[PDB]
């Protein structure tokens, strides 16, 4: 019989394990996390002062 | 050679010239008196501001660019004036295999003008004048070979020497009559003196291709906006009006091919002193979305005409 110590071994990393990277996740079950982080893209102006025909 | 050298000089003094006009007929237009007090009728302020303009402005922009910004008003009178050579008045300079090509490639090429101005400063300001000068063109030059594929079709070639002898008898506005409308419209997708225009006047933006541009570079623009304004004015002389040919007396040719021109260069200030700016948005909504169906069914339209009666050359 197998047990659920065996079935960890065959869980999603890397199969074989080790090697010089293990920096890879298991995947997530239905795509990533939205990578709504990072980059307002927030253009900020100076249109009034004087003279913007206006 | 010597007809290239007589094709820019006297023709930078009828981009100089313009200036008058630019603010004679708007200023009667909007009823002000415009040249009066520098010449017997202003007619020595023209000259005057190629004195102003040059020898004594100095500005270079501050954060810059390396070798563009400079490089741009080379590229707005070096590929604008460069037109003038496939025209084919009485007679042309060196006669293309094929002529309106020539004339279709090189005023999407004079785009670049406005279009490296935007990399002219490195800051951010500069190129939202220029990222609207983009969309206020680049829809435009669709309708602007259709529009000539209907008429090209019913009429020679593209050779330009062949659109002179085709209207003997009658002018090509009468049976392309909705076409001929449309180049009042399409006429205007470079950035001109305009109601349509582009991204280049004041009124609500910063002017593009001029706030980063000095006096000396953005007097040289001028040179080149102005003069793509005379071009179309010519070139719709010859798509649509004609008149007379006459090979033997090139005299009775060039007064009455002048004056076809000149009723249509006042007609481009007429437009721009009547109407408001159409904004970025909506002007491409004006073709696209309502133009561009219209055109393309008079396309349709100019497809079937020779084949239904004999059109051929």
């Amino acid at each position: 019989q197998p047990d659920v110590e065996w079935a960890e071994q065959y869980g999603g990393a890397v199969m074989y394990p080790t090697k010089e990277t293990a920096h890879w996740k298991p995947p997530p079950w239905n795509d990533v996390d939205p990578p709504k982080d990072t980059l307002v893209s927030n253009l900020t102006l100076n249109f009034g002062p004087q003279h913007p025909a206006a | 050679m010597i007809n290239i050298l007589m094709l820019i000089i006297p023709i930078l003094l009828a981009v100089a010239f313009l200036t008058l006009v630019e603010r004679k007929v708007l200023g009667y237009m909007q009823l002000r008196k415009g040249p009066n007090v520098v010449g017997p009728y202003g007619l020595l302020q023209p000259i005057a501001d190629a004195i102003k303009l040059f020898i004594k402005e100095p500005l270079r922009p501050a954060t810059s660019s390396a070798s563009m910004f400079i490089l741009a008003p080379i590229m707005a009178l070096g590929l604008a004036l460069t037109m003038w050579i496939p025209l084919p008045m009485p007679y042309p300079l060196i006669n293309m295999n094929l002529g309106v090509l020539f004339m279709l490639a090189m005023s999407s090429l004079a785009v670049y003008s406005i279009l490296w101005s935007g990399w002219a400063s490195n800051s951010k300001y500069a190129l939202i004048g220029a990222l609207r000068a983009v969309a206020q063109t680049i829809s435009y030059e669709v309708t602007l070979a259709i529009i000539l594929l209907s008429v090209l079709l019913m009429s020679g070639s593209f050779t330009l020497s062949t659109l002179i002898t085709t209207q003997e008898q009658m002018w090509l506005i009468l049976p392309a009559w909705p076409l001929a409308m449309m180049w009042f419209i399409s006429t205007l997708a470079e950035t001109n003196r305009a109601p349509f225009d582009l991204t280049e006047g004041e009124s609500e933006l910063v002017s593009g291709f001029n706030v980063e541009y000095a006096a000396g570079p953005f007097a040289l623009f001028f040179m080149a906006e102005y003069a793509n304004i005379i071009m179309m004015n010519i070139f719709t002389a010859i798509l649509f009006l004609g008149t007379s040919h006459n090979p033997h007396m090139p005299e009775l040719y060039t007064i009455n091919f002048t004056i076809k021109s000149l009723l249509l260069t006042m007609s481009f200030l007429w437009i721009r002193a009547s109407y408001p700016r159409f904004r970025y948005d909506q002007l491409m909504h004006l073709l696209w979305k309502n133009f561009l169906p219209l055109t393309l069914a008079l396309c349709m339209w100019h497809v079937s005409l020779p084949i239904l009666t004999s059109g051929i050359p």
